[PDB]
């Protein structure tokens, strides 16, 4: 369903600029950027999805070597304009801050299996 | 079997510039005759006339060409077109694909010359 | 001469065959690898 | 592997003959090959359900020279290379009804050619103004990435 | 906060909103926009809108420097970002990060901080 | 490719020092780098405004009343192009809201009849002022401005005096305004002119259908103003678009019913009982011919010499008799064909019933 | 001279299930000339193939026909693995074959209780969704998309069954024929049912085949051929079903063959959940399938594989081939191209469907136009595998 | 005496924040509120299934999910319809017929644009056939996302669109204008 | 089991109260025991009578009069669904996701002013030159 962006424990964010969900996206829906942060990390400046060419098939998911991006259970987002529908770095973190316990649930269910 | 249908021509690449002249002329007159159809068919909001001319237009684009397959494909691909505009398969917005010029004028600053295409960015 | 002019029943734009200049060659052999698969292909762009 | 004189005669031979009755056809397609002198390869899948095996031949056409058709004998093969020419351009000689098939009705180009891009050359909107679907040239908000 | 505008008026925000986080004020790398530049370029898309529900997530700089340098005995420290309390992976490739060297060191993946117990 | 045709150049600057470089061929995807105010986008000429501006990328600002009246703008243009801003005259933070960040403000907006709420005077005067006052404060670089023909500060018809006190208020708060004086408009889903005559089971005239004007195509003066929109060179000036040819109303009511094949009922009945008839109608609720309007049946157009033209635009207005077949061949019925006589001996050919 | 007049069947109309313009030409009631327009749901699959890795490319097959999507994913699998000379394991051969078979109760579900609600049976449509909704909920647990899974892929299957599957589809299989039984009450015996459907849409076993017919289309005729039987693919040489082939060439025997379609359907699924062997259900092969995640993230090599196989792909050997699967539709097929590359350098897929709407106008010509409602019906025509 | 002078009020509430506190404003209120719970209770949209989104369209019609409850009734022409749901991809040879199909409907109308391909054109979004969203084409009131939307998804569209509705004013905006 | 017996049954057992509330609401009668409630406000159920079908032994009364699924927190959303046995109510402590920040449910805020805004998180990749002037001494 609905995308996420995670974190680690500590706070910091998962993701780490490798661009393999950019690479493996079949629709071409994901567009990152990157540079070097202030701390010497390897981190996004950028990161969108176009939901409205999105197809929701997990590729993301599955290329992350650090679970950074994960789908939700969430189908419930429906919007009233096409401009809320591409999300950014801000949108996704957030959701990922509201889907944790979720996307935790499926993790301890489904990643044995992936 | 499966039959062709209204206005259907079997595909036969003529072997000679003469007789596909005269597959090109009767095309001509198809067009010609069928132009008071498209206009009816097709809500058009100009004259016969016009749709003759353009005819003519597309017909003169061709004029001068040699190589007697490419005369072939263009007389095939033609009588696809006519097939397409007398049957009414294609819809207003695809028949006045071939009409530019009556819809109304495209702004103030068109550029011919060199200066305006550079303050532009089309030079 | 005498080369046949597909252009005219391409149906591509003729902005193409008026305007637009192509350039052919083959891929430089990259100084990040040692590789050469990709030569040995004439590309178009 | 066989040229275009040779349809007939070899689809006839692969229709009728005992020992080899294909008598279903299955698809018929083109591929391009665009560093060929001949660039287009038309090719032809048929099975027999008799002797329980399938055949593949393969011709070759360009953009004006023609193939001939097999709907002499396979009334299957209309809708294949009337897609084979919409796709392709290649031009099927003998065939009843030649005409596009997929694309929109007065699309301009073939598009499964090489040289064709992938968004092709044109977009369509809806213009207020002339309270009509307008054909236009193409721009997109996110350029395509090959990769 | 106010902000003056390309056409030369002002685009007043509260200061909450202002910041690049609710956890820090600045930007965390370059080529990043800051706050004011967004509704400087955009304001015409935030007017009526409420920047009360608009998304405004914690900033991971600020918070991997909280967490305490952890201390090894030897040379290497080794890093698997591991729930522990979950099957599967679930974390990040294991990683040996050398702590020779005086300071601390931080993983790649994450950004733990290590080092050689002085 | 696609074009600019409405710049002249792609690097713009603004009279209020915004630099404005032009992105793309022209298309949808493209920007101009302009931002727009259009105050009367959900009506007859704002919507050809709105779109000939989208069509190119500049973004329009739509302040709306309705949520249901301006859906069809957000088409007119790609994503984040048109932008919506709910808006009354009655609230001034509105009127700042919309025009805050724009380069260009268009006032198109005004009545043909009197509300509750809005007098001719709350909407062509008191709303004018409302909205100069903010172009004022917020420094916008061009304001453009619609008052109809025939405005005049006393005259038989409250309408124009209102649209010329209007015209007044603005000029005298905004100095470098721009005042666009439209004839009567007709084209498709116009308002009172020709969809009413080929529609209307009868018109009537308190005067004779004597009343004469040169109408103008609502598409013509839409491309006039995104031409003034452009043309710095129209800051302080006045202008009086109104077209090729001459007509009286009775002229036109021939030429209608001379396309539509089918006779146009006309009455002309008197002016004390026709304006007591509207002035009864004003009671329900819809939109009605109002009293000033057969009022304004009397008041001819008066052209203003020293006002500019479409041809200071560079531009060449098509005339009603050309585009009358156009805008009225769906209200034509096309009874029968022709002349079925020499259609008997190759009807018979053909089987008619099948056996 | 029989003058004609031309009705377009409809752009947008109920019979179609999907966007067809059937422009038919008729003398009275009778139809005489037929004019399937399509192009409507042309999206350009086979060109933007052309631009895609052979995994990124794999969601366009469950795109095609959009109610049998893992059998799409498995004819690509079958000739990609053909071209990788790969072996999937046994357990991903039996749970590949064990959901093309739910995807045929699937397909069967719908086009059975498509074609009633079009000839006028509302309700068998409504009875036969609900056990698409119970076998949709698998499909989601195994791919985690109730429609558009790609779980099938080049290799075998993205993931192993999740616990508690094998038992929950016997409790489905327990109940589903009476759910069988329950509308051929309502339909097989039918009078008005077998007006509509015997000999309508009458084809020859002989213009059967010249047209290209194949599936319940062909064998209705009296031709005995399958797919599964003939050029077994997956595991179907592991399992026993049988074939049910009708004379008479008409609708109803069309039906009556999909119907115990259903029924062999249900028998394999039995099978595949009492004989669900143990392993890998991909190829141990990391140069063609993902490492699992343990390793990606412990392993120097699973990780390199990883990233190359989801950044550049695998490359596959040069080549072409034709390969074909009995889909519920028919004969449906792929001839693929590979240059040694990572994408494809030619992708055609021969759908079913469009050989039966281009055979159309042959089956249709002298009949009424109500049924040729009935025809399209029996031919299950989805346009995305018509169009592609 | 002419009208030369205007007590129009300043700081008057927009629609949006506008309470009502007179008996005209509750008369209004409650009619508006008839006229849109019909709005709602009746939700009529066109039978415009055009790819694999029509699936889940029908599996909203199921017993699982019964559209039905709610009133929904999917009606062949446009003329007897309220909705339009554009649930698979818009093609280039498609968008006049979709156009046609909008236009014929009788105000009001509304528009749910149903999928990714429809939204803005998808994993079809490079293709050279495919139109990028019917928002080009049409006016879109909700946009359901997904590949497909599960019908979950589209149920929650149509509640979205009954809020809108619900929050639509009707008479009020006439006393407004 | 959409009997009568069974909604009389259930009006028993919740009061009237609940069964006006329920058929304003749900426009069903259902009886079952309180399991949690969210953040939000939203109380969750589930029913262990044989007349309820599969699918149907857990619900929600929501707490807002105009309610929405995006009103339900997440962990219930999952719960509610049939996705996890256990509610977040009766979970582990370490099951528990850890969060260094502070937790905001903020429910789907489209149609209205709190719709999300999107924007660019970067600047122009091209920077310009502040221009600054020179003497010529
Ligand atoms: C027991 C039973 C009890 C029954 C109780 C019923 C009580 C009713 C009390 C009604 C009092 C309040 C009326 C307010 C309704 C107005 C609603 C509204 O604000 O606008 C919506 C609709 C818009 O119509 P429009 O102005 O064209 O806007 C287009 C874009 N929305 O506005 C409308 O819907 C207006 C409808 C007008 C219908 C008249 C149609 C014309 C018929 C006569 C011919 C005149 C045509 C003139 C058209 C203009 C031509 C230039
Ligand atoms: N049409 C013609 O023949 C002529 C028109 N004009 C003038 O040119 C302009 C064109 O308007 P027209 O093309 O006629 O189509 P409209 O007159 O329908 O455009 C009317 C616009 O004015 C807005 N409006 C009216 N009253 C108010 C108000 N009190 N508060 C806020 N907005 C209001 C309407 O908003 P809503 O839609 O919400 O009511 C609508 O957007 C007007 O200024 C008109 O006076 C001059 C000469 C001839
Ligand atoms: C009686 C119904 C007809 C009302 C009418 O028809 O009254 C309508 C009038 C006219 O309003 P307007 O501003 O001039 O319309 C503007 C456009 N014109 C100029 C073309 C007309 O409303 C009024 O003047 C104020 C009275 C408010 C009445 C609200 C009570 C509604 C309760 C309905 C209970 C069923
Ligand atoms: S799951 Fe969605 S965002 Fe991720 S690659 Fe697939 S289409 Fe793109
Ligand atoms: S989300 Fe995952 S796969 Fe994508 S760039 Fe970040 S770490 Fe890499
Ligand atoms: S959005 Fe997805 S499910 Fe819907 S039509 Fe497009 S590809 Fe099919
Ligand atoms: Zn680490």
């Amino acid at each position: 369903g609905e995308h996420a962006l995670r974190r680690y424990p500590s706070g910091e964010e998962r993701c780490i600029a490798c661009k393999l969900c950019e690479a493996i996206c079949p629709a071409l829906a994901i567009t990152i950027d990157a540079e070097e942060r202030i701390d010497g990390s390897r981190r996004t400046t950028k990161y969108d999805i176009d939901m409205t060419k999105c197809i929701y098939c997990g590729y993301c998911q599955e290329s992350c070597p650090v679970d950074a991006i994960v789908e939700t259970p969430n189908v419930e987002y429906a919007t009233e304009t096409r401009e809320e529908l591409l999300y950014n770095k801000e949108k996704l973190l957030a959701n990922g801050d509201k889907w944790e316990l979720e996307l935790q649930y499926a993790l301890d269910a489904d990643a044995p299996y992936r | 079997a499966i039959i062709a249908t209204a206005f259907a021509e079997t595909v036969k690449f003529s072997g000679s510039k003469q007789e596909l002249q005269k597959r090109t002329l009767a095309l001509y007159r198809q067009f010609l005759r069928g132009a008071p159809t498209f206009a009816d068919l097709y809500e058009v909001q100009f004259s016969i006339p016009t749709i003759r001319t353009k005819i003519r237009q597309e017909f003169e684009r061709h004029r001068f060409v040699d190589d007697l397959s490419i005369q072939n494909v263009l007389y095939a691909k033609g009588h696809m077109e006519y097939q397409e505009c007398i049957n009414f398969w294609k819809q207003q917005a695809q028949f006045l694909k071939y009409f530019p010029e009556e819809d109304d004028i495209q702004g103030r600053h068109q550029p011919s010359n060199f200066v305006d295409k550079f303050l532009k960015n089309r030079a | 001469d005498n080369v046949p002019a597909h252009e005219i029943v391409s149906g591509a734009p003729a902005e193409l065959s008026r305007n637009r200049v192509v350039r052919i060659y083959q891929q430089a052999k990259p100084a990040t690898q040692s590789g050469e698969y990709g030569t040995f292909a004439w590309r178009l762009d | 592997h066989v040229a275009p004189s040779a349809v007939i005669p070899v689809t006839t031979f692969l229709r009728d003959n005992t020992s080899t009755q294909y008598k279903s056809i299955i698809d018929i397609t083109a591929v391009d090959y665009p560093s060929r002198e001949n660039r287009f390869e038309v090719v032809y899948n048929f099975l027999s359900v008799r002797h329980n095996s399938r055949i593949r031949l393969k011709t070759y056409a360009t953009e004006v020279t023609p193939v001939p058709s097999i709907t002499c004998l396979y009334e299957g093969a209309n809708w294949f290379e009337r897609e084979a020419y919409d796709m392709y351009g290649v031009f099927f000689e003998g065939h009843p009804d030649l005409r596009r098939i997929m694309t929109d009705y007065g699309f301009e180009g073939h598009p499964l050619r090489k040289d064709f891009p992938l968004t092709g050359y044109t977009e369509v909107r809806w213009d207020e103004e002339k309270r009509r679907v307008v054909y236009e040239p193409l721009e997109l908000t996110q350029a395509f990435r090959n990769f | 906060k106010s902000i003056i505008s390309y056409n030369g008026n002002t685009i007043e925000i509260p200061e909450e909103y202002t910041k690049q986080a609710p956890n820090r004020d600045s930007t965390w790398a370059p080529a990043q926009a800051s706050k004011t530049e967004i509704y400087k370029n955009n304001m015409v898309r935030f007017e009526q809108k409420d920047l009360s529900k608009q998304p405004m997530p914690y900033a991971g700089i600020e918070l991997i420097a909280q967490q305490p340098v952890r201390f090894v005995h030897g040379n290497t420290a080794v890093c698997d970002g591991a729930n522990h309390n979950g099957p599967g992976a679930q974390g990040h490739p294991k990683i040996f990060i050398n702590v020779d060297a005086p300071g601390s060191h931080a993983c790649q993946y994450c950004g733990t901080r290590y080092e050689k117990e002085h | 490719m696609n074009s600019f045709e409405n710049l002249a150049q792609d690097v713009n600057i603004t009279r209020s020092g915004k630099t404005l470089i032009a992105k793309g061929t022209g298309g949808r995807s493209s920007r101009t780098g302009y931002t727009a105010t259009v105050f009367g986008a959900n009506g007859f000429l704002g919507s050809y405004l709105t779109a000939k501006l989208a069509k190119h990328g500049t973004t329009v600002v739509v302040p709306y009343r309705e949520e249901m009246a301006k859906r069809h703008l957000k088409v007119t243009g790609d994503l984040g192009v048109v932008n919506f801003l709910e808006m009354d005259l009655r609230n001034l933070e509105s009127i700042d809201e919309a025009v805050r960040h724009s380069d260009i403000v268009v006032n198109l907006i005004g009545r043909e009849y009197e509300t509750k709420n809005f007098n001719y005077y709350d909407v062509h005067v008191e709303g004018a002022r409302r909205i100069a006052e903010a172009v004022k404060k917020h420094n916008i670089a061009r304001y453009i401005h619609v008052s109809a023909f025939n405005a005049e500060i006393d005259s038989p018809s409250e309408f124009n005096h209102t649209k010329g006190l209007g015209e007044q208020v603005t000029k005298d708060i905004v100095p470098w305004a721009t005042i666009v004086r439209p004839a009567p408009m007709f084209g498709r889903e116009d308002k009172w002119f020709l969809d009413r005559m080929a529609r209307s089971p009868c018109l009537v005239s308190a005067n004779k259908f004597q009343e004469t004007s040169n109408p103008v195509h609502v598409i013509d003066v839409a491309a006039a103003l995104e031409r003034i929109c452009f043309d710095d060179s129209t800051v302080a000036q006045t202008f009086e678009l109104y077209g090729p040819q001459k007509f009286t109303q009775k002229q036109i009511i021939d030429m209608v019913s001379e396309t539509l094949r089918k006779e146009v009922r006309h009455i002309e009945l008197p002016k004390a009982l026709y304006q007591a008839y509207t002035k009864a109608t004003q009671a329900i609720w819809w939109p009605t011919y109002s009293p000033d309007q057969v009022e304004r049946q009397f008041l001819s157009q008066k052209i203003d010499p020293s006002a500019k033209t479409f041809n200071d635009l560079d531009l060449t207005p098509m005339e009603l008799p050309d585009l009358m077949f156009k805008l009225i061949r769906p209200y034509r019925v096309n009874t029968f064909q022709h002349d079925v006589s020499q259609l008997e001996n190759k009807e018979k050919t053909f089987v008619h019933i099948l056996d | 001279r029989i003058r004609a007049f031309t009705i377009n069947f409809g752009p947008q109309h109920p019979a179609a299930h999907g966007v067809l313009r059937l422009i038919l030409e008729l003398s009275g009631e009778e139809i005489i000339r037929s004019d399937p327009h399509v192009g409507l749901l042309h999206r350009g699959t086979e060109k933007l193939i052309e631009y895609k890795t052979y995994m990124q490319a794999l969601p366009y097959f469950d795109r095609l026909d959009y109610v049998s999507m893992m059998t799409n994913e498995q004819v690509f699998s079958l000739a990609v693995e053909k071209l990788l000379n790969v072996e999937v394991p046994l357990r991903g051969k039996y749970i590949r074959t064990m959901f093309g078979e739910i995807t045929r109760v699937l397909n069967h579900l719908m086009s059975v209780c498509s074609h009633a609600m079009d000839v006028g049976a509302l309700t068998p449509f409504l009875w036969g969704f609900e056990e698409r909704e119970k076998l949709m909920e698998f499909y989601e647990r195994v791919s985690g998309a109730r429609l558009h899974a790609a779980y099938v892929r080049p290799g075998g299957v993205s993931q192993d069954l999740p616990a508690g599957l094998l038992d929950d589809i016997y409790m489905w299989a327990t109940q589903f024929g009476d759910r069988l039984d329950e509308i051929e009450e309502l339909l097989t015996d039918n009078r008005i049912w077998k007006l509509r459907t015997v000999n309508i849409g009458t084809v020859t076993a002989q213009d059967a085949l010249n047209l290209g017919l194949s599936g319940p289309m062909l064998r209705g005729s009296g031709i005995p051929f399958d797919i599964r039987k003939n050029a077994p693919y997956d595991a179907y040489d592991k399992v026993d079903f049988d074939v049910p082939v009708g004379m008479n060439g008409d609708c109803y025997d069309r039906y009556l063959i999909r119907m115990a379609e259903f029924r062999q359907s249900l028998r394999i699924i039995e099978q595949c959940c009492n004989d669900m062997p143990a392993g890998a259900v991909k190829v141990e092969d990391f140069k063609i399938n993902s490492p699992p995640r343990n390793l990606m993230k412990e392993d120097m090599e699973a990780l390199i594989h990883h990233f190359l196989l989801y950044t550049k792909g695998y490359s596959v050997p040069p080549g072409e081939t034709y390969t074909a699967i009995e889909a519920p539709k028919g004969e449906m097929g792929v001839y693929v191209v590979s240059d040694g590359s990572e994408r494809p350098y030619k992708c055609k897929i021969r759908a079913p469907g469009f050989a039966h709407l281009g055979a159309f106008d042959h089956i249709a010509r002298g009949h009424f136009l109500p049924d040729a409602v009935a025809i399209i019906g029996t031919m299950d025509l989805v346009f995305g595998e018509v169009d592609r | 005496p002419r009208v030369s002078s205007s007590s129009m009020p300043t700081d008057f509430p927009l629609p949006s924040q506008q309470k009502p506190n007179s008996a005209v404003d509750y008369t209004l209120t409650t009619l508006d509120a008839v006229a849109n719970w019909a709005r709602q209770g009746s939700f009529w949209p066109v039978t415009f299934g055009l790819a694999c989104c029509a699936v889940e369209m029908m599996h909203v019609s199921a017993p699982r999910y019964d559209q039905d409850r709610l009133g929904i009734i999917f009606r062949a022409s446009p003329r007897q319809s309220d909705i339009m749901i554009v649930a698979g991809t818009l093609t280039n040879k498609m968008a006049p017929v979709l156009r046609q199909v909008y236009d014929q409907m009788p105000e009001p109308r509304w528009v749910i644009s149903m999928g990714s391909c429809a939204n803005g054109g998808g994993y079809y979004h490079f293709s050279y056939s495919v139109v990028r969203g019917c928002d080009r084409i049409v006016p879109v009131d909700v946009y359901v996302p997904g590949c497909p939307p599960t019908s979950e998804a589209l149920m929650y569209g149509v509640f979205q669109l009954q809020r809108k509705m619900r929050n639509t004013k009707i008479t009020r905006m006439w006393y407004r204008k | 089991s959409s009997s009568l017996y069974r909604v009389l049954r259930n009006a028993w057992e919740v009061g009237p109260r609940s069964y006006w509330k329920q058929l304003n609401s749900i426009g069903d009668t259902k009886s079952g025991r309180l399991v949690g409630t969210d953040i939000y406000g939203n109380k969750f159920y589930e029913t262990d009578h044989q007349d309820e079908i599969h699918l149907r032994t857990r619900y929600v009364e929501y707490k807002e009069k105009d309610y929405d699924m995006s009103q339900v927190e997440p962990g219930w959303h999952f719960w509610l669904g049939y996705g996890v046995d256990t509610a977040p109510c009766n979970t582990p402590k370490e099951k528990l996701p850890i969060r260094a920040y502070p937790y905001k449910f903020q429910p789907n805020y489209t149609g209205t002013p709190g719709a999300f805004v999107t924007y660019n998180t970067l600047k122009p990749k091209i920077s310009a030159w502040e221009p600054v002037t020179k003497q010529r001494s």
